[PDB]
């Protein structure tokens, strides 16, 4: 999720 | 460069070494965080801030101070708590309001  | 300038000048240099990696350093693009845009209705990034003072657009360091928190915020919303990016911003945010508030 996000930026991983 | 008038002394308000200078001030927030100042205080800019010192909440930047409060993030070594750069990681709030320009604007946060959705390549690098899918939906970003979507989920952020007002970026902010000490890029932003710089170029602010430059053109003598923060009145007050009130002014100034929101947009730091603006910036602080927006990672600690888009980003889940246990990232470094999370972190980064709980820390630097609580950090740089003592040091603008001695």
């Amino acid at each position: 999720g996000g930026k991983g | 460069s008038t002394p308000i300038q200078q001030l927030l000048e100042h205080f800019l240099r010192q909440l930047q070494r409060k993030d070594p990696h750069g990681f709030f350093a320009f604007p946060v693009t959705d390549a690098i965080a899918p939906g970003y845009s979507m989920i952020i209705k007002h970026p902010m990034d000490f890029g932003t801030m710089k170029d602010k003072i430059v053109a003598n657009e923060y009145k007050s360091v009130t002014e100034f101070k929101a947009d730091f928190k603006l910036m602080c915020d927006n990672a600690m919303t888009y980003n889940r708590p246990d990232t470094v990016y999370y972190k980064l911003a709980k820390k630097i945010l609580h950090a740089g309001f003592k040091m603008m508030s001695k």
